[PDB]
This record gives structure tokens, C-alpha cells and sequence, in this order.
């Protein structure tokens, strides 16, 4: 029916998506060789959203891997569920950006994104009625930020009346891998404010604290973080793949959650998330799900909403549940903590239910809250960017490649008006 | 422009259709009026046949 | 604003009837696509491959093919009161040019009379349809009026409200 | 797509022809019916006018 | 005496999956459509060929999934496939998208299906439409379909059983906009329109049906009982029958006041059934207490204009008339002055049946009350506060304006509903 | 209003009175049609043939 | 009461492969009108004919009746009319003679052809010419396949269609138009086959043919023979091109749910969404209609249905014909073919009418033909085969006369 193509950029995007296709294929019962082995008819009836039957029970994922280094692509086909992707979908450069956003947006982008667009165009016309596009990338890298950024701009110029998601991890001062993170973040977000339909703000700090306290893991490699992110992404699209009492497509959530067109950066959470010592001691009820859902520490972004107010919030529930519990729980969590919600919008929480849980659990949830606390992140990177730019450090790879001085001044100005308009609407 | 020309032309064609439907109502009821009114003419016709009949009787 | 329009119609009707006959070249009541090219040549403008077919197509809407004087008044009136109609105006312009012509090369200051009749508008709005200035006159022809009117109508038509909307501030 | 839109419009204009044609026939038929309405009314009225005359002369003669 | 039933949206056709299950079970029709005089079924089913029954209904929606489960459900055979209409993409809680973007191309097919359903009927009583005004599909093409029905038929009754967004229990955010823009046509297109809140049905089933965790299935079940109770007069003969053109005349004192509070009795569980006998006296009482109404509003703040009383089962006119007299002489409820008699009663012989798995007990006799009052005026004012509250800063209007709307209809529809407030208020005044 | 405007009329150095004159020309025709209505309007009932 | 059927070309004999499968299945004295069959397959390419010779009906057809040439017509009217037709046509008609000789009460011949090809156009017209000379008075039922506007398999098919219709005017007496694009749309909309082939098309064409000849094979309440279409549907000697439609073309799932009766199927046979020709009969004015009824139908409701049609106003009738119908009722229900995509029905209706929408088709074809011909594209192939430059323009002017005839009569 409605179809979503998948686009993974850079190293972070590629590895996030690899675990994503593994988890999804397990939900629909496709083995790593790409054949159907499920039992229920509910699994076979909605695999056209993410796959195409090739020949004789061969279901291939509708995904496009794109980056600038061969190591990532080889690491995809090596691991399991690596043999399911069509090899033509590996659009692929060779030289590399080197964490230089200009090289990802002006130097190397000019020779790859045309090739990327051919594969993307083929995957859009391969399906009938597009629901939207799904892009997983970072904001601190070069080949994920710049490459994915220019791709997003060109795509919105081609298919403008279609939805678009960008799952993006953002950098933070405590988890600081690259040195030019602020230059990449502020310019990348400057493009996201005018191109993306809605963006989902992620960051690595929150992922580390989820695996520290909630999951109580000892050695949380990147496989577990990608495992966490994949559960959230599968949750946002369960409504398209399984029937339920209250369905909510991507368009339904965006039109309902975004009160003003430029304010489309979200904070995400997921429930339930429990450690192996406490997976036995818990119950599975809607209120138990709700408090662990709205918890401050359980946000999958390191921006505490309790420093500000909620504008809108959304809940996507999965499993056999009673809709009265759904509605009364949203009403109670809004009445006790009444100051944390915006005032000139009553009933700031939209909720929906789907009748199919993730495999291995009786009942789960997914939270999408559009709060006003997100301006902290924009200031936290803006001051670092201004601190660097007022002495032109690290600028010659930017100005020597094609940027001028006015682009950084444009970035600050757009940065400053967005944090100012967040401040007004709060 | 063409997408809106089409809407104005559709409006014009419907304005004619509801007119055509109303015209059939006028056609039908007017036919009914002829049947009732010609019955009235026959009644007056019957009245005068009986009328000039009794006049001649009185004359003789 | 009605008085300008009613008075204008009262006088232009007689001009219009002769404008019609003059556009016809076969001494009949029907205006063929063939005649339109001859008229443009008189104006000194050239049609494109398919322009004439569109010109004949859009105006006529009670029958198909050649046009008739009855269609022509219907067009005239609808277009004249068309203002917020977003309606076609391909063949209105050529006839209005011919009627508003009395010099047999075009008209200069009479654009303002055309403009005021349509709306009082503004001197800046005049600087939109063309570049005429109050003190200076110009030479004009058929070429520079139809093209500019056609482009203006395309320019207004494009603008619509998607994310161009602007709400009062908080 | 423009050509597709063009054909749909031409269709509505062609559909108008037959409707307006049948409307002209209906006006003609209704005109014929209503003219007959006036003629038959007059004939009925003449019989009534004749009736009062005959009744008056009969009464007067007596 | 045929009436067709149309279901719009997810909530609409979900209500239908309860009603048609209930209907086939009443007339002994198997789920595959064949029966293993007796013309009572005719008002809903047309006998095709030999020994086969097809419902008189179309489901329609802009989203594929909610209609599709029905196609592959138990009732694959019952419904002709063409009836179940579907779209390609949802309106997404966007009234403009459902009234200007996607409705514009789905509703034409809808009406030319409706055309031959009406043609197959002979003595068409009316239509009945099922929609929730909070969403987009139910609101947008709902109002659009009503407008086109008014220009097609006009004189024929159009029973609209609408679900309004509840004050506190709510699932969406932009449903204030959806309700105002939809109401603006619900005024002058629906002949008879019944409101059904959501908090009322939730609160009823928590108290009376003693189900502490109710889902949508039970809600839809009791709605089918109400609908069945006012169509029992067409299906089965009774001692005192009322038809669908009686509400037109007896319940609508003014062409802009048609909004009725529904209520049902007795909502009693299986075990308490044993313990309490349910005679006509106590059930006529129970039909008026606000703890058993279908819309969460207080009629004590208002004065009744006219009431209608469906009675089902072994009810003689003697004691029901005595009970109606008893109600009018009490003073905990009051009537409008200019209307001396505020009632219209009706008795029908068949008792309401039970569906397997349902939560309604088997009862000797039941009452369905449909009244008209002024407490409806409080709901409109309560709705105006939170619609204007968000509109004062132009929140969410950018979606609707980009989808094809402007500023004129917000201002003009808002003030039209304001005029409607004045209408209710002026009538109340002596 | 025309004979109170600041510009000198004989000078073509202004060339903005060409909108004042073409605004004047519409209420002159308005005055015309008003007088036409005046003639049509004071003869609706006349006492005599001769006086009227 | 016997009628013989000839099948020309790759399209004609494939249609015949469906027609005779249905006939033998239907008859398991009434069979005398068709039964060895009274047919001659004839074609210039032996590949499709030998499919019949090695098929399942190897024994049913007499060996000589299957006529097959030695080389193709190369999609050239000229080649299939003057070069290769001249060798096969004489053998074909020498067989039709003694088949008609075996018959006694021959009603007429009925021919199946497609005008886009070489054989169906070329020697199809040639065969019809010599039959008109030999018999003349006997009816010839021509079921042709004109090329669709937007769906096309060839390039020069305008040349063949114009050049075939020029002779199709004065040779066939009854001519039924059947496009392919329209039937594709029918099988997609009502029969819900998303991927149809030629087999499905040919199956429901046979259903139409069998419905209009069932009046001869079986006694009905109101029988209507082959001479009745000749008289009741052709108001003028140059207007014989008939729209066809059939109802109910319904899949098994839908049919059982639907209540099939005479009034609704009489309606369904008049909407443009269920005709065998892509044309808009709303664009035209009907001249005369003919309604074939099969199965459980009494004369009351067929008369009641026809009254409702005449009073509706979305479809208008001509002024020169107030009583524009010719109905016919037969008792035998329509038979089914195992593997066929149609379900059993109590009653079916085949409509064969005449309007001026066909006058629109010929102008639409003339434009495409006109465009290519002016710069003499593709003309040299036909001229080498034996034709000249003259006959293209003279055939063009013959279609021009036909366009004027439709505009004048409709006035
Ligand atoms: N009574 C009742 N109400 C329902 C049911 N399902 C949904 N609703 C109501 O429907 C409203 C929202 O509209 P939906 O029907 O869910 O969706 P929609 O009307 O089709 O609009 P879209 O989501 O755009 O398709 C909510 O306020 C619910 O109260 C149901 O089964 N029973
Ligand atoms: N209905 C139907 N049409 C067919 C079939 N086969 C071919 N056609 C049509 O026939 C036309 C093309 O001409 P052909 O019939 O193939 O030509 P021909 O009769 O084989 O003559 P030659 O090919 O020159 O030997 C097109 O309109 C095809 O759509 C068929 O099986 N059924
Ligand atoms: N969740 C997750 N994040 C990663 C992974 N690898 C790198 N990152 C993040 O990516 C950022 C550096 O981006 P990089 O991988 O160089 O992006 P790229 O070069 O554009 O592909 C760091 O802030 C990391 O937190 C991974 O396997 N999982």
C-alpha cells in the first residue's frame, strides 16, 4: 500500500540501518537468506511497505546505503542479514570527506548525489503511492551530515508533497569525538530547518545513560545503541504494517504534532526498557508503561523537558490494550503536572494504539514529544560555533573549498532566530 | 489554470442539469392540469346538453 | 466604482461592433483561427506553433470550432467582470488592444484609462504591467502589450499560500 | 497531464450540448401545451356564458 | 420501507461491524449470507437470487487498513465487495484535506454507489450516516457527502448519528477545528442529528456494565442496540408504532435546533438481571437520570422541548402512559412553558436480543429515550472557548490554509456557530 | 477640489494631474446621469399638461 | 435455418477458437444450424492454423476446411489484397460454395476479421467482394476490430483501417465495431482481471455472437432472426456500424451478491462504461437500439425497462425515430465454459445500437492517417506491392463523405 524507502548515510547511518533491517525482518518472519517462513497471514499482507518480492519467495529490503568509505559497506555484507540487500543499491564513492562538511556538501557531493538520486528515483517509482522517505544520519560527521543534507534538499525539490523523516544523532560537549562538531552541527541544522518535514533529535549521551541505569549493561558496544534506536524507528511505522483500534500514519502525527512549520525537532523515548534482573519483577499495564514512558531520564535525547514546557506530545502503543486506559492515562499525566504543558492548546497529547506487539514482549510503547526545552541544544552548540568563528579557527578548509564568510553569518542568524522563536512560542 | 477552468465548466453544466430536472416537473404537472381541466370542460358540456334539452321541452 | 465601468461599456459597445467586423476578413460573423494570425500581423506580433489553437479553444464554450459574435460578447462580459475569477483571458487582450487602438500602431497614455477603469490601483502598480513613466511617452505595438499582460497573469497565478502564510506574532 | 485535463473539459462542454438541446425542445412542448391551455379555457368560458343566457331566457319566457 | 446505512471513517465502519453482526443474528441469517412471509429483514437486506441476503450499506474511508479487515473477516460473503469503499491515503485529522484534497475525488464514486442502492429501494424512508466529527474523514467528506445528498434528494430524511469530541477524554489535538468546520454544515444539511459523546459511553460501562477496562467493541455494541431500538418499529409490528418521519415533526421545534440527547435502559449486567425485575415503571424512571445518557452533559441546566420514548418488549400502553404522567408531575425535571405535552411514546413487541460474547443481559423489556433540550447549548459554548483559545495565535492553521482554505471560513464559520448559540439562548427565554 | 491643487496647470513639469483629470471625468459623468434621473424623476405626477 | 461462419487472419481464427469451443459445449435438431462444423479457418501464415491441426479439436474439423497459405501478408493491405490474396482467395470461396450447397435454408454468412492487419484487411475485403457478386442477397455479418486511439500494436494500422473500411461500406450489410482498448477496460473494471490476454477477450466476444444467434438455435417467447437486424437497425444504406454491449459481464464473487433483473441490466447495457467500443454515445444521438434477452425474462419488464430509458435525459434520441427499439426474448440461459471467467447467470442482455458517436471515431482515425500520408511516409511499401498513389487520397475522401453523412443525419 503506502511505501517508505530507506536511505542510510555515512558510517553511523549504515550501522544503524543494518540492525534496523535485522529487527524488521524478524518481525515479518524473513530468514537471513531472504525467504518467507512466517505462519500468520498478518505478516504476509503488509510487507509491500518495506520489501519487494523478487522471484520465488525472495523479499529484498527497500533500502539504499550511501557513504564515502568502503569499510562500512563491506562491514554490512559481512554480517548476517547482509546478503539480503540488492547490490545495485550500494551507491558508493571512494575518496572520503574527512569530517569536512564542505567536502561532503560541495566537493565530493557533486559527484555522488546524482548517482544516489538515480537509485532513490528508481525506488520511488518502483512503488505506487509513497508515504514518505526515511533518512538515518548524524550531525557531527562529514559524509553523514553534508552528503545526507544535500540529498535531503534535492529530494524535497523533486517530491515536495511527500513526508520525510530524518533520524539524526547530534553532538554534545561531553561526548565529543570530532573537533569541528559545532561547524558541522550549526550548518547542518541550518539546512534541516528549511528542508526536512520533521526531524527526530538524537544524541549519544542519552544512549549511554539508558544503557547505564535502565538497561544496566556492562559492555554496551554500538550494537546495543543501534538496537535501541531500531526499536524506536519500528515503532513509528507499526501503524502502517498492522491494523489496530486507533491507527496513526506518519502524516497524521506530523500534522497533529507540529503547531508551527519551522518547529519540527522532536524528543523520543521508548517503553518498556528493563534490565534482566527486573524483567521478571515487573507488571505490564498501561499506567506502568506511561510513567516509565514520560520519565525524564528515559528520554532518548539529553535535553530534559522538565526545564521547559511541552508544546505537543504523542504516544504510539503496541499490543492488546483497552483504549479507555490509553485516554485516561494521558489525561491524568497532564492534570497533575499541569505547569509542564503549554496552556493555549488543550489536550496537548495525541495517542494511538496498534494491536501487534514487538516479538518477545507482551506490550510496548513509543513516545514522541515536541517540547520547548530543545533550545538548550541549539544554544549549547551555537556559542561553541561563535567561539570558534570569531578567530577563524579551522576555517581555511571551509573558505578554501567554497564557503564564504556570509554563510557562517547566515548560519548564526538562522540559529539565533530559531532559538528566539522557540522562546516566543514557549 | 486549466484545473480551475474545469471547475467553472462543471458548475455551469450542473446549473443546466438542475434546470433540466425542473423542466421535467413543469412538463409533467402541466399534463395533469390538462386532464383535470378537460374534465371540467366535459362537465360544462354535459350541463348545456341537458340545458338546451329541457328548454325545447318547455317550448313545446 | 460602478460608474466608471457602466459609462465605459456605454461608449465601447459601438467601438466593439466595428472592432469585430474589422477583425473578420471574410465579411461574415465567424472569426476563424486564420483571421487571428492576420490580425497579429497587423499588430506586428507573431504567434507560436500552438498559440492560435489555445486562443480558439479557451474562448468558445457553448459549441466547438470557430467563434461567433454571441460567444464574443459572452467572453467580453465574463472577462471584464472576471477580476477575482482566475479565468482565461487569451483572446480578450487582442480585442481590447484593437478597440483601444485608434492610432494603428498601438496606444500610449490610454493604458492609464484602461488601468483606472479596471481599478484606481497605483503608479507603482502601473510600473508593474509596463515601464511607462508619467512624463515620458514611448512608442508601443502589439508585441509589448500582449506579452506583458500574459506574463502578469502567469505571475499572479503562481503565488499561493503553502508555507508562505504569515501569522501575527505572539 | 494538460492534455488529459483538456479532454475532460471538452467532455463537459459536449455534454452541455444535448442538455441545452433537450431544454429547447421542452420549452417548445410546454409552449404548445400552455397555448392550448388558454384556448381550452376560452372554449369552456364560452359554454358557461351561453349557459347563463339560455337559463335567463327560459325564466323570462315563463 | 427501506433505509440505507452509510458509515464514514474508521469509527464509522467500526460501529457498523457491531450493528450488522447484531442485525444478522436477529433474523437468523448465517454469516455467509443464507438462511438455513418473514419480510422483516427486507428493510435492511435485499433478497438476491435465491436464499441470499445482502445488506443495504456502504462502508467508505480514505485509509485502506480499517476497511480491509472486514473484507477478510468472518463476513467476507455477507457484503458485496463493491460496497466497501476505500481510498489510497488518509486525510490525517485534517478537515481541509478531507474536504478539499482527497474527498473531492472519492465522494463522486460514493454517490454513484448510493444512487443504485436508492434505486433498488422502493419506499425509501431515509438515510442514516455514521461519523465522528473529531477526525478528518468523518468530518471533511462527511460534511461534503451531506451537502451533495441535500442537492440530490433534499426532501428525504437523513438521520445523522454523530460522535462529538469529548471535553476531557480526547485522542487528537486539532479536533476543535474539525468540529467547528464540520458543524457549519451539520446545521443546514442534516435533518435530524443525534450527538453521542465518548465520556458518557465510557462512564456508563464503568458503572452499569461494570467493565472496568472497556475497549471500542463494547461502545459499538451498545450503539447498535440504540439504532436497532428505533428501527424495530419498521421491522416488527407493535401496539403503537412510530416511523422515521416522526422525529422530523415532533422533535425539531425550529429548523436550526436538531440535536438530541440519546439514552438507553436498562443497561444491566448478566448477574444483576436475576436479582432485579425490570418492569415498565422503574425503566421509565431510569430513562431520564443523567447517569444513563449518551452525551456527557447536564440537562438539569436546561429545559426540555420534546421527548420521544421507544419501548420494547411486553409493554402495554396502560402502565407506560401512567408512568409518563408521573414523570411530568414531578419537579426534579422541567419542561418549556409553551410546550404543554413534551412526550411522544412508542411501544413495539419484539424484545432486544443478545449477541454471544456481548455484555448486555437478556431483558424482558427495554426503553430507548431520545429527547431535545438546551443543555446542548452549553456544549457549544464549552467548545467555543478551546477553539478560540488556540485560534487566537493562528495555531495549526498553516496546514489547513496550505491544503486549500483561507481566513474567511475560520472567521465566518466561528461567527456562524456564535449565531447558533444565540438561537438556543433566545428560544429558552420566555 | 480640482481648483485647489498645488501644481500649476499650464506647466507640463508635473504630469501628475493626468490622474486628477481622469478622476474628475468620472464624477462629471456621474453628475450627468444624476441630472438625467432628475428630469426623469420630477415628472412622475403632473397637475396639468400646460404647466409641465 | 443454417448459418456458416468464416474466420480470417490471426485474430479471426483465434476468436473462432473460442466461438467453436462454446458452440460444441453448448450443444453437448437444434444443432443443425451449426453442425463437422460449418466453418473455414483461412490465413496466410501456417503457424496459427497448425495450432488448430495439432490441438484438441483435431478430429472435429474436416481437414480441408482449415485453409493455410505459405507466406505472411507482412501487415500490408496491398500485399494481402493483390499479391498473396490472389492465390488463397479462390480456394477459399470454392469451399464456401459447396458448404452452402450442403445447406438448404442458409440465413447468411458471418465473418470475423481485424482491420489493422494485412490478411484481415486485405483478403478479408477481397473475399467479401467476391461473395457479394456470387450471392448478394444473403446477409453478411461483419464483426470487425478497429484499431484503438491510444492502445496500438502496429504503426501503419491507420493505412489499413481506412483502406479496409472503404470497401467495408458497400460489401457487408451488418457491421459491428469492437476495439481492443475498450474490452481491456471492461475486463479490468467489471471482471477485475488486472492482467488480461487475448484469450479472455475472445471468450466474451464469443458470448456476444452466441447471444444474437440463439434465436435461431432455440425457440423463444419472441424470436428475432438474422434478417431483423438488417431491417430494424439500418435506417440508411450507408449507416451500418453498430455499438455492442453485453450484460452482465460479472465475476463469480460479485454476481451472486448482486440481484440480476431486467431493469438494472437494461440500464447497465446503456452506460458507456460497458460498451465494446471506446466511444462516448453521450456525444451522439441514438438512431435505433436492439435488445437481445436470454433466460428467465417475461415481456412486461423488458417493456418497463425500455420505458424508463426513453424518459431519462442523460441519453437523448433522434427526432426522426420515436419508437427506437427492437426487443427479443429467448428461453435458453447463457452457457458457461469451464475455465471461463464469467459466472452462470439467469438472464443476460446483448445490446446492438446505432448512433453518431461512431462518426467521431472516423474523424479521430482520419487525423492520424492524414498526418503520415501527407509526407508520403510508409506509402512506398504498398505501392511496390501493386497499389499506387491515387487510391490513398480517394479512400481519404470517401471517409470525408461519411463524416458529412453523420453530421447531416443527426441534425
Ligand atoms: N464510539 C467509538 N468511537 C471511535 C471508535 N474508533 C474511533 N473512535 C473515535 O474516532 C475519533 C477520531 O476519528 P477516527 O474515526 O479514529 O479516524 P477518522 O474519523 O477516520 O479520521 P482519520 O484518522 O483521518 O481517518 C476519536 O475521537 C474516537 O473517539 C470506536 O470504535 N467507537
Ligand atoms: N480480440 C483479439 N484481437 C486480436 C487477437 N490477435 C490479434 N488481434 C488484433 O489484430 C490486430 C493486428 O492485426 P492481426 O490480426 O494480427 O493481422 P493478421 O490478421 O494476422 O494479418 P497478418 O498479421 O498480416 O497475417 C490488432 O488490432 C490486434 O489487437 C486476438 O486474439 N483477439
Ligand atoms: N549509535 C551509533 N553512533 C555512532 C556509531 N558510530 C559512530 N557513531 C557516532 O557518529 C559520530 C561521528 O560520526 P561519523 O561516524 O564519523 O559519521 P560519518 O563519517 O558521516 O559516517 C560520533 O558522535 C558517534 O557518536 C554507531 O555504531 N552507533
Amino acid at each position: 500500500m503506502r511505501e517508505i524507502v530507506h536511505i542510510q548515510g555515512g558510517q553511523c547511518g549504515n550501522q544503524i540501518g543494518a540492525k534496523f533491517w535485522e529487527v524488521v525482518s524478524d518481525e515479518h518472519g524473513i530468514d537471513p537468506t531472504g525467504t518467507y517462513h512466517g505462519d500468520s497471514d498478518l505478516q504476509l499482507e503488509r510487507i509491500n511497505v518495506y520489501f519487494n518480492e523478487a522471484t520465488g519467495g525472495r523479499y529484498v529490503p527497500r533500502a539504499i546505503l550511501m557513504d564515502l568509505e568502503p569499510g562500512t559497506m563491506d562491514s554490512v555484507r559481512s554480517g548476517p542479514y547482509g546478503q539480503i540487500f540488492r547490490p545495485d543499491n550500494f551507491v558508493f564513492g571512494q575518496t572520503g570527506a574527512g569530517n569536512n562538511w564542505a567536502k561532503g556538501h560541495y566537493t565530493e557531493g557533486a559527484e555522488l548525489i546524482d548517482s544516489v538520486l538515480d537509485v532513490v528515483r528508481k525506488e520511488a517509482e518502483s512503488c505506487d503511492c509513497l508515504q514518505g522517505f526515511q533518512v538515518c544520519h548524524s550531525l557531527g560527521g562529514g559524509t553523514g551530515s553534508g552528503m545526507g543534507t544535500l540529498l535531503i534538499s534535492k529530494i524535497r525539490e523533486e517530491y515536495p508533497d511527500r513526508m520525510m523523516l530524518t533520524f539524526s544523532v547530534v553532538p554534545s560537549p561531553k561526548v565529543s569525538d570530532t573537533v569541528v562538531e559545532p561547524y558541522n552541527a550549526t550548518l547542518s541544522v541550518h539546512q534541516l530547518v528549511e528542508n526536512a518535514d520533521e526531524c527526530m533529535v538524537l544524541d549519544n549521551e542519552a544512549l549511554y545513560d539508558i544503557c547505564f541505569r535502565t538497561l544496566k549493561l556492562t559492555t554496551p558496544t554500538f550494537g546495543d545503541l543501534n538496537h535501541l534506536i531500531s526499536a524506536v524507528m519500528s515503532g513509528i511505522t507499526c501503524c502502517l504494517r498492522f491494523p489496530g483500534q486507533l491507527n496513526a500514519d506518519l502524516r497524521k502525527l506530523a500534522v497533529n504534532l507540529i503547531p508551527f512549520p519551522r518547529l519540527h525537532f522532536f524528543m523520543v523515548g521508548f517503553t518498556p526498557l528493563t534490565s534482566r534482573g527486573s524483567q521478571q519483577y515487573r507488571a505490564l499495564t498501561v499506567p506502568e508503561l506511561t510513567q516509565q514512558m514520560w520519565d525524564a531520564k528515559n528520554m532518548m535525547c539529553a535535553a530534559d523537558p522538565r526545564h521547559g514546557r511541552y508544546l505537543t506530545a504523542s504516544a504510539l502503543f503496541r499490543g492488546r490494550m483497552s483504549t479507555k486506559e490509553v485516554d485516561e492515562q494521558m489525561l491524568n499525566v497532564q492534570n497533575k503536572n499541569s505547569s509542564y504543558f503549554v496552556e493555549w492548546i488543550p489536550n496537548n497529547v495525541k495517542s494511538s494504539v496498534c494491536d501487534i506487539p514487538p516479538k518477545g514482549l507482551k506490550m510496548s510503547a513509543t513516545f514522541i514529544g515536541n517540547s520547548t526545552a530543545i533550545q538548550e541544544m541549539f544554544k549549547r552548540v551555537s556559542e561553541q560555533f561563535t567561539a570558534m568563528f570569531r578567530r577563524k579557527a579551522f576555517l581555511h578548509w571551509y573558505t578554501g573549498e567554497g564557503m564564504d564568510e556570509m554563510e557562517f553569518t547566515e548560519a548564526e542568524s538562522n540559529m539565533n532566530d530559531l532559538v528566539s522563536e522557540y522562546q516566543q512560542y514557549q | 489554470l486549466y484545473y480551475l477552468l474545469g471547475e467553472r465548466t462543471r458548475r455551469e453544466h450542473l446549473a443546466m442539469d438542475m434546470k433540466v430536472r425542473a423542466s421535467q416537473q413543469l412538463k409533467k404537472d402541466s399534463a395533469d392540469d390538462l386532464y383535470t381541466l378537460t374534465a371540467h370542460f366535459n362537465e360544462m358540456r354535459a350541463a348545456k346538453e341537458q340545458a338546451e334539452r329541457e328548454l325545447a321541452r318547455m317550448k313545446r | 466604482a460602478a460608474a466608471r465601468e457602466r459609462y465605459a461599456r456605454k461608449n465601447e459597445q459601438n467601438e466593439l461592433e466595428r472592432a469585430f467586423n474589422t477583425i473578420d476578413s471574410k465579411g461574415d460573423k465567424k472569426i476563424d483561427a486564420e483571421e487571428l494570425t492576420e490580425l497579429f500581423l497587423r499588430l506586428g506580433h507573431k504567434p507560436k506553433r500552438g498559440e492560435v489553437e489555445d486562443m480558439i479553444w479557451e474562448v468558445d464554450e457553448d459549441c466547438d470550432g470557430c467563434i461567433s459574435l454571441l460567444e464574443f460578447q459572452t467572453l467580453y462580459t465574463r472577462c471584464r467582470d472576471d477580476k477575482t475569477g482566475y479565468e482565461p483571458r487569451g483572446l480578450f487582450n487582442v480585442v481590447e488592444f484593437v478597440m483601444n487602438d485608434k492610432n494603428n500602431q498601438g496606444f500610449i497614455t490610454l493604458e492609464e484609462a484602461m488601468q483606472i477603469m479596471y481599478l484606481r490601483y497605483g503608479r507603482a502598480e502601473l510600473d508593474m504591467q509596463l515601464e511607462q513613466v508619467f512624463g515620458t511617452a514611448d512608442l508601443n505595438s502589439g508585441k509589448i502589450l500582449t506579452l506583458t499582460e500574459f506574463l502578469h497573469c502567469l505571475h499572479t497565478n503562481q503565488v499561493k499560500q503553502l508555507l508562505n502564510r504569515v501569522t501575527a506574532k505572539t | 497531464h494538460n492534455k488529459q485535463l483538456r479532454e475532460s473539459i471538452n467532455n463537459l462542454r459536449r455534454e452541455r450540448i444535448m442538455f441545452e438541446s433537450i431544454q429547447s425542445n421542452l420549452e417548445r412542448e410546454l409552449a404548445k401545451l400552455k397555448r392550448d391551455m388558454a384556448d381550452m379555457i376560452q372554449q369552456a368560458n364560452g359554454a358557461f356564458e351561453a349557459r347563463e343566457k339560455a337559463i335567463g331566457e327560459m325564466n323570462a319566457l315563463k | 420501507r427501506e433505509v440505507i446505512s452509510i458509515h464514514i471513517g474508521q469509527a464509522g465502519i467500526q460501529v457498523g461491524n457491531a450493528c450488522w453482526e447484531l442485525y444478522c443474528l436477529e433474523h437468523g441469517i448465517q454469516p455467509d449470507g443464507q438462511m438455513p412471509g418473514d419480510d422483516a429483514f427486507n428493510t435492511f437486506f435485499s433478497e438476491t437470487g435465491a436464499g441470499k441476503h445482502v445488506p443495504r450499506c456502504i462502508f467508505l474511508d480514505l485509509e485502506p487498513t480499517v476497511v480491509d479487515e472486514v473484507r477478510t473477516g468472518t463476513y467476507r460473503q455477507l457484503f458485496h465487495p463493491e460496497q466497501l469503499i476505500s481510498g489510497k491515503e488518509d486525510a490525517a485529522n485534517n478537515f481541509a484535506r478531507g474536504h478539499y484534497t482527497i474527498g473531492k475525488e472519492i465522494v463522486d464514486l460514493a454517490l454513484d454507489r448510493i444512487r443504485k442502492l436508492a434505486d433498488n429501494c422502493t419506499g425509501l424512508q431515509g438515510f442514516l450516516v455514521f461519523n465522528a466529527v473529531g477526525g478528518g474523514t468523518g468530518s471533511g467528506l462527511g460534511s461534503l457527502l451531506l451537502e451533495r445528498l441535500s442537492v440530490d434528494y433534499g426532501k428525504k430524511s437523513k438521520l445523522g448519528f454523530t460522535v462529538y469530541p469529548s471535553p476531557q477524554v480526547s485522542t487528537a489535538v486539532v479536533e476543535p477545528y474539525n468540529s467547528v468546520l464540520s458543524t457549519h454544515s451539520l446545521l443546514e444539511h442534516t435533518d435530524v442529528a443525534v450527538m453521542l459523546d465518548n465520556e458518557a459511553i465510557y462512564d456508563i460501562c464503568r458503572r452499569s456494565l461494570d467493565i472496568e477496562r472497556p475497549t471500542y467493541t463494547n461502545l459499538n455494541r451498545l450503539i447498535a442496540q440504540v439504532i436497532s431500538s428505533l428501527t424495530a418499529s419498521l421491522r416488527f409490528d407493535g401496539a403503537l408504532n412510530v416511523d422515521i418521519t416522526e422525529f422530523q415533526t415532533n422533535l425539531v421545534p425550529y429548523p436550526r435546533i436538531h440535536f438530541m440527547l440519546s439514552s438507553y435502559a436498562p443497561i444491566i449486567s448478566a448477574e444483576k438481571a436475576y436479582h432485579e425485575q425490570l418492569s415498565v415503571a422503574e425503566i421509565t424512571n431510569a430513562a431520564f437520570e443523567p447517569a444513563s445518557m449518551m452525551v456527557k452533559c447536564d440537562p438539569r441546566h436546561g429545559k426540555y422541548m420534546a421527548c420521544c420514548l421507544m419501548y420494547r418488549g411486553d409493554v402495554v400502553p396502560k402502565d407506560v402512559n401512567a408512568s409518563v404522567a408521573t414523570i411530568k408531575t414531578k419537579r426534579t425535571i422541567q419542561f418549556v412553558d409553551w410546550c404543554p405535552t413534551g412526550f411522544k411514546c412508542g411501544i413495539n413487541y419484539q424484545p432486544p436480543t443478545v449477541v454471544p460474547g456481548g455484555d448486555l443481559a437478556k431483558v424482558q423489556r427495554a426503553v430507548c429515550m431520545i429527547s431535545n433540550s438546551t443543555a446542548i447549548g452549553e456544549i457549544f459554548s464549552r467548545l467555543d472557548h478551546k477553539f478560540d483559545l488556540m485560534y487566537a495565535k493562528r495555531a495549526f492553521v498553516h496546514w489547513y490554509v496550505g491544503e486549500g482554505m483561507e481566513e474567511g471560513e475560520f472567521s465566518e464559520a466561528r461567527e456562524d456557530l456564535a449565531a447558533l448559540e444565540k438561537d438556543f439562548e433566545e428560544v429558552g427565554a420566555e | 477640489d480640482v481648483k485647489r491643487k498645488p501644481y500649476d496647470l499650464l506647466d507640463y513639469s508635473r504630469n501628475a494631474f493626468d490622474t486628477d483629470f481622469l478622476e474628475f471625468n468620472v464624477q462629471i459623468n456621474d453628475l450627468e446621469l444624476q441630472l438625467q434621473g432628475f428630469v426623469n424623476a420630477s415628472f412622475e405626477h403632473i397637475t396639468s399638461t400646460e404647466h409641465a
